[PDB]
């Protein structure tokens, strides 16, 4: 009765939180899973996850990796990489945050002009991305040297 | 802990909470 | 306990005793007397896919409702196996999302069966009944009661 | 047939079975219209050679900004207003460069349709009289190729197309499937995806009822927007988004599932990407069984494929040329067949 | 009678605030209190 009354309602307001709260700041969101998350029951920190996995999906896919460079993605990905989901964080995934990340340092890297610099966040992109052991699962250093 | 949340089997079914008057007036 | 209640009084239309008319503390004190046998339903949206149009059509359908009773089959002529490998049965090509329910076979029986005969079509829905039974008994007839969300200035607010 | 949800063809599948036709009707399950896009842009500068070898065209593809779709499909601007607002408009609120936005050419499939195609060619290698007429010739190529796409012969949303220099324009054209062909295969190599419609959820009711809404809407794959109560009411009113493929039964679920009375409009908002690559071949479905997270797209333009009576594969022979086919497997930019 | 305005009796006036703490709006006052009184009125009380 008390995982069940804690699931519908802490669950509810954190996924109130989640919709209200700015995706480019979550350190005050992971300030509060990990200060609730020794009360946390499995179902509720599953959706907390889903939540928070398809904001940041979300932002991944709406901001322009050629324009909207001032929100840099890789900061903005840095606070939720911990609690990331497997499916997410992989980046052999066809869909996933670094799935799209890959992706969207893919099309900077193929429409990127060599006098406006490097990427911004690419490097931990890559560092995101790249598997340490498996060469069939390093999709860091061939979308690079294709893109 | 992801996969039994996400669960629909295991994401468990939910039912309201007691009544404390209830519970003294048992034990009494 | 009388035996003909109200068979001399003008509540009654004579001693042959036909049509009746009671005032509203008569017939409040003979609810509150037949509370142990009263349905508590208010909402007709409660007999949702529980209701006679919906046991019609799932009888038709040879189907059981949850709770529901079950008949002898309508029409027992329908096999796959005589509905064998022609031009739509094909897994291949039938994309899979999670499983259609019998409850929605019955709620929408023209879109989701291949042969719906006799199927009845049942009220959709209603408008939901937001009245709440009052339990304090010194509460007033109109009352902003605890369970109603309350309406704020700035939850109205004229913008423009 | 296509309708609006499952109220409406319940409705329309009675009138076809009771009212007009008059007999037995089989009927499929229920599935959505589908539609394509691209996410990254064209790497390889695409050309395409007439079979009489006269004529050929150079381009490259791209994804639109946000917001041009949804502009286009209300009519911020049209294919008929004059070029110069046009430009003015592209130029002022998305950005755009003076030429490019007086150089866009067409708006496909239809006068509102999300494709845009704009020549990026140079007037000092390009004849504007020949390509006035192959010009022409290329509306209404690109108008009927961008009804078809690639994938699974649905119609393709959220495209940019920039028709590069070099490539030369004698005259007369009668065939117009090269063009077709070449903005096909520019499409598998601006790598595509499928996308779905979705349904914005809005139900009304109690509070069991709005956990019940995120319960259903979790295994649904759909989430909720907004969660609120209404004023003056014990009412509390639930906004949310859930693809219409999985929203199949979605109602009824909902109804039945609730302790109190939910009551809930599904009404189409948006095309949203699947999830998934539809051109990843390691993915693969079992038959009778639920689509994967990361194989959906896949699994749906196969199966897209075969009820429409198409190959099993994507066939980028089919799609190209022999030579420049040949030419792009042996630089590596196209997969192994 | 619509709006943020007061009906003060005495005065027969109208004023964007009451002339006593309690007084009703004009709406409320003129409109909405009279059909709550028809409906109450004509479900609870007897025939005569």
């Amino acid at each position: 009765p008390y995982e069940t009354m804690m699931y519908e309602l802490w669950l509810r307001t954190v996924a109130a939180s989640v919709r209200e709260w700015d995706v480019r700041e979550p350190e005050p969101l992971i300030a509060v899973l990990e200060a609730w998350d020794a009360l946390l029951p499995g179902f509720v920190r599953a959706q907390l996850l889903r939540d928070v996995v398809r904001k940041l999906e979300e932002a991944v896919e709406k901001w322009q990796p050629r324009k909207h460079t001032h929100n840099l993605p890789h900061r903005w990905i840095f606070p939720w990489l911990p609690y990331l989901p497997a499916s997410h964080l992989d980046a052999k995934a066809a869909t996933g945050l670094v799935a799209d990340v890959r992706r969207k340092f893919r099309t900077l890297i193929d429409a990127w002009d060599f006098s406006r610099g490097v990427i911004p966040g690419l490097k931990h992109w890559k560092q995101v991305l790249w598997p340490e052991h498996g060469r069939s699962s390093d999709y860091w250093t061939p979308l690079m040297m294709n893109h | 802990d992801l996969y039994e949340g996400r669960g629909p089997d295991d994401i468990p079914r939910m039912k309201p909470l007691p009544k404390l008057g209830d519970v003294l007036q048992r034990i009494r | 306990y009388d035996h003909q209640p109200l068979i001399d009084t003008p509540h009654v239309n004579g001693p042959s005793y036909k049509r009746w008319n009671l005032t509203l503390p008569q017939m409040a004190n003979l609810y509150r007397l037949s509370e142990p046998l009263v349905s508590d339903v208010v909402d007709p949206n409660y007999f949702y896919l529980f209701e006679l149009k919906s046991f019609l059509t799932a009888k038709a359908l040879n189907v059981a409702l949850p709770g529901g009773p079950r008949f002898e089959p309508l029409y027992k002529d329908i096999d796959p196996n005589d509905e064998d490998f022609g031009e739509f049965n094909a897994m291949d090509r039938i994309i899979f999302r999670n499983p259609i329910r019998t409850e929605t076979r019955v709620a929408y029986p023209y879109l989701y069966n291949s042969r719906p005969r006799s199927v009845h079509l049942s009220w959709h829905s209603y408008p939901q009944i937001v009245y709440t039974k009052t339990e304090d008994p010194e509460l007033p007839a109109f009352y902003f009661d605890t369970s109603i969300n309350p309406i704020s200035s700035r939850a109205v607010a004229p913008k423009n | 047939i296509l309708g609006t949800g499952e109220l409406y063809m319940d409705c329309v599948l009675h009138d076809l079975r009771k009212l007009y036709a008059d007999m037995e009707v089989r009927v499929s399950d229920p599935v959505v219209r589908f539609c394509e896009t691209v996410q990254d842009m064209s790497a390889t500068k695409c050309y395409a050679i007439t079979p009489n070898k006269k004529n050929t065209i150079t381009m490259a593809a791209e994804p639109l900004d946000d917001g041009i779709a949804q502009d286009i499909e209300s009519g911020a601007v049209k294919i008929k207003d004059p070029p110069r607002k046009v430009a003015k408009f592209f130029e002022e609120k998305y950005g755009w460069d003076k030429l490019a936005a007086r150089s866009i050419w067409a708006f496909g499939p239809d006068e509102m349709g999300p494709n845009i195609l704009q020549d990026d060619t140079l007037p000092t290698e390009v004849d504007k009289k020949r390509l006035a007429t192959v010009k022409e010739s290329i509306r209404q190529g690109f108008a009927w190729a961008t009804r078809e796409g690639p994938l699974c012969e649905e119609p393709i949303r959220n495209t940019k197309f920039r028709l590069i220099d070099v490539s030369l324009f004698p005259w007369w054209w009668p065939n117009y499937s090269d063009r077709s062909t070449c903005l096909l295969f520019l499409f598998l190599d601006g790598l595509p995806r499928l996308m779905e419609p979705m349904y914005s959820v809005s139900m009304t009711g109690p509070q069991s009822s709005v956990s019940m809404v995120y319960n259903i809407l979790s295994r649904r794959r759909g989430h909720v927007l907004s969660d609120g109560p209404i004023a003056g009411t014990p009412l509390y009113r639930v906004n949310g988004l859930i693809p219409v493929i999985d929203s199949f039964g979605f109602e009824t679920d909902l109804r039945i599932n609730t302790p109190g009375q939910a009551m809930v409009s599904l009404v189409f908002d948006r095309w949203s990407i699947v999830p998934g690559d539809p051109l990843d071949r390691e993915q693969v479905t079992r038959p009778l069984q639920m689509a994967t997270a990361q194989a959906t797209a896949r699994d749906f333009v196969l199966k897209t494929r075969r009820r429409k009576g198409l190959s099993e594969d994507v066939t980028v022979a089919k799609f190209l040329e022999p030579e420049f086919y040949q030419s792009l497997l042996e630089s590596g930019t196209l997969g192994e067949p | 009678l619509w709006g943020d305005v007061y009906f003060n009796p005495k005065k027969r006036t109208f004023t964007r605030k009451p002339i006593e703490e309690g007084a009703k709006r004009s709406f409320v006052n003129f409109v909405m209190e009279p059909i709550y009184k028809l409906y109450s009125h004509t479900i609870s009380e007897g025939p005569e």
